[PDB]
């Protein structure tokens, strides 16, 4: 027995937290730690060397930004502990961690040590009554309400196509690549450098991320738009200066469909989806093609749906209906799924209890997650 | 054409196969007509036996699969602890 | 022709080649085509855009690798042609295709069109005087000085159990499954991904293959070692860094005895062997159980013999003697058998003339074969 479970979808880009049963995640904030890089000289300056959440965004020019997660894998565990502490602070969730079961999310095919260390942190440092490390794609499909389909979740750190049959994620058909929104923004930074506009600072990488979110689109025909004269839309920087983007506007999100633009010999996002579908059973391929669900932030590019549909039709067999679903709540689909799962009474039978972790350890999460 | 095969080493299996064929010929010379007849026998029996062999080749894939699949549609062995502890998971729709 | 014949064993992973009568093939190289993926900028770069043989291994990181054979079936025929001309190149076996008859070795139960196109390629593109196509398992039994017994040939693409009685392989009792060393390397790549080591590159697949070859073993009891936490053994990568392998050492080759670990609807290798033995009349079964000959590279796993013995004993009838023979020359046993067969003057009566192929076609080469 414990309080209402707390859902924490910890992405590489933004963490989304709330209590189970809420319609949307009420507590969303970027997943980075900001530390001041300048010299504090006077009394009355900003307090604390660690800035997380909207306090980091308000003073963004003052801070060096560090991302703990990279490609869905926690690289700095002290920063991850700080961020999860902030999730429980008086600014977010206003509650003690010793009272609420947690439903953490983890991207598929992650390292085992990542899940083990996450459970160790959540059971030792935060002393949670219970824990359940879920997978993002199956939760997104639960949020959509369907039971069978393919979830092509493309987040900040990792993109992956996961087919689910009657609620069970087929584990031998999961396709994953590490090219995601952060890679697209790094590519955009490189192209802006090739256009004369140079950004170095970790705080200016957030300006590059904003440029990606604001003025970038996917052209239906890359070669046709490539040869034509560009329009050079102008973007207003935070300081008031302007920059003319031009060809970098559409070649930056092209990285999702062509990783070879950065020398990676990995599949494209359309190839990820189609190979996940074609690696599954021959009986399920028709219903998997007829049920494709987009998710994550990187699926919000202008013209993403039409471009992916064209690519999948190019790769898919003929006489097979293709229906890519792009719900409005793509950013919070996986969190809404975690909230739906945690509301059920069956979730009581799913979590690893605190005593179970105390007596077993990593094996408890290893059997219970799978 | 009828084939009947029984095999019962530590088990039991009974194949019973039947085929009906209809063809036409032209009667000009008895030796020529007999040779044409035997050629028709050759073609019919060869195609029938090759069809039986092909039907055996596609047994596990399609014919047998209508009764029981080699693996589930998920292509993984059932996690009995999962199905016992957790419900089917199709409560939402 | 009085000139010496050449035996070519074109396996999926490694292609053995050599003049007949030698006790060993001296010209074995990997069976893939490497093409450079980086852009050449200098005057004096590596000439040529096709890299086969030890040169492809020297410049491995510079190249993208492509395998022409998959599961013993030639998928890319142009690359196969390129490799077969490389067999005659000055680097290895400096000779002419017109001067030497060819003993090609091929996997059993292959499609008709594969043998047809192999004969067409060897007779038209190569002006070969005489071609004979054989099997891989019957030769492997010829190598070990026997004429009755069952050969469990487990190569890179395909693994088959073939019972031979008095030289003539029983075509009806052949058992074949497509999971082989290549599938084990892919499974090891997935597991290494699950330890926090990504090897998505095509050239890093060869490093994963090397890790499979040098650090892997088969546990005697599957669940016993699965539950027990294994010591982390460290392997040195080519760049000089180190990777802790851990449970993936023993989970990877277990695919051979449990194809369902990757969702393949097929029988295990022990089941394949026992079914091959039991598909024959009982009077020969007691002799076949005694005369079991391992063959192919994938049988070289540390502890393969013990686990195969345990599984065959678990499946086979009780009170039946079972003896597994593991020759030291397992990789080259098929080529040794091909050399032995070619050394016989009866081989002079077993090949197909160019006039014979021109007159009859595939009918001649298929009535000459078994
Ligand atoms: N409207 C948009 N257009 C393009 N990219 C976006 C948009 N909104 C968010 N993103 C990108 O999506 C990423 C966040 O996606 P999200 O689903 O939160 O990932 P995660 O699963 O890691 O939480 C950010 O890196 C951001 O760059
Ligand atoms: N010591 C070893 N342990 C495990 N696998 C090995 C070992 N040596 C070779 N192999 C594997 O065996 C395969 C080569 O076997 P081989 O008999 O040459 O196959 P083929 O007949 O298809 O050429 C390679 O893919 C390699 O990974
Ligand atoms: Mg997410
Ligand atoms: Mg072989």
């Amino acid at each position: 027995i414990a309080n209402q479970p707390v859902v924490i979808d910890n992405g590489s880009g933004v963490i989304k937290a709330g209590f189970a049963g809420d319609q949307i995640p009420k507590y969303c904030f970027p997943n980075y730690v900001g530390r001041p890089k300048h010299v504090r000289v006077m009394a009355g300056a900003l307090e604390g060397d660690i800035f997380i959440g909207p306090k980091a965004e308000e003073h963004r020019g003052l801070l060096s930004i560090r991302y703990p997660m990279e490609h869905g894998i926690v690289k700095d565990w002290n920063d991850m502990e700080r961020i999860w502490q902030y999730v429980y602070s008086k600014d977010q969730l206003q509650t003690f961690s010793e009272e609420h079961p947690v439903l953490l999310t983890e991207a598929p095919l992650n390292p085992r040590k990542n899940r083990e260390r996450a459970a160790e942190v959540f059971f030792e440092t935060f002393n949670v009554p219970a824990l359940f490390i879920s997978m993002q794609a199956v939760l997104s499909l639960y949020a959509t309400g369907r039971t069978t389909g393919v979830v092509l979740d493309s987040g900040d750190g990792v993109t992956h196509a996961v087919p689910i049959y009657e609620g069970f994620a087929m584990p031998h058909s999961i396709m994953r690549i590490d090219i995601a929104g952060r890679d697209v923004s790094r590519f955009l930074r490189l192209y802006l450098r090739k256009e004369g506009y140079d950004f170095h600072s970790s705080s200016e990488f957030e300006i590059v991320k904003a440029i990606k979110e604001r003025a970038c689109y996917l052209s239906i025909n890359p070669q046709k738009d490539e040869t034509l004269e560009t329009e050079k839309a102008q973007y207003y920087l935070p300081d008031g200066s302007t920059i003319e983007i031009g060809p970098s506007r559409f070649r930056a999100p092209e990285l999702l469909f062509r990783p070879d633009l950065i020398g990676e010999e990995s599949e494209g996002i359309h190839e990820v989806l189609v190979f996940a579908i074609q690696k599954s059973d021959m009986d399920l391929r028709r219903t998997l093609f007829s049920n494709i669900v987009l998710s994550g932030g990187s699926t919000l590019f202008k013209g993403f749906g039409d471009r992916l549909l064209s690519e999948v039709k190019k790769l898919a067999p003929k006489d097979v209906k293709i229906r890519i679903s792009a719900p409005q709540e793509r950013l919070y689909s996986t969190w809404i799924g975690g909230s739906i799962l945690a509301s059920l009474d069956t979730f009581k039978k799913m979590w690893v209890s605190k005593k179970e972790y105390e007596e077993d350890g990593a094996r408890s999460i290893h059997r219970k997650t799978f | 054409l009828k084939i009947q095969v029984h095999y019962y080493e530590d088990g039991n299996v009974q194949l019973v196969s039947h085929k009906d064929v209809q063809d036409s010929v032209t009667v000009s010379n008895e030796a020529q007509t007999a040779k044409e007849f035997i050629k028709i026998i050759e073609h019919a029996e060869n195609e029938y036996q090759t069809a039986i062999s092909e039907n055996y080749q596609t047994m596990s894939d399609t014919t047998f699969k209508a009764l029981r699949r080699q693996l589930p549609v998920t292509r993984t062995k059932i996690d009995w602890n999962k199905i016992l502890s957790y419900k089917i998971g199709k409560e939402m729709q």
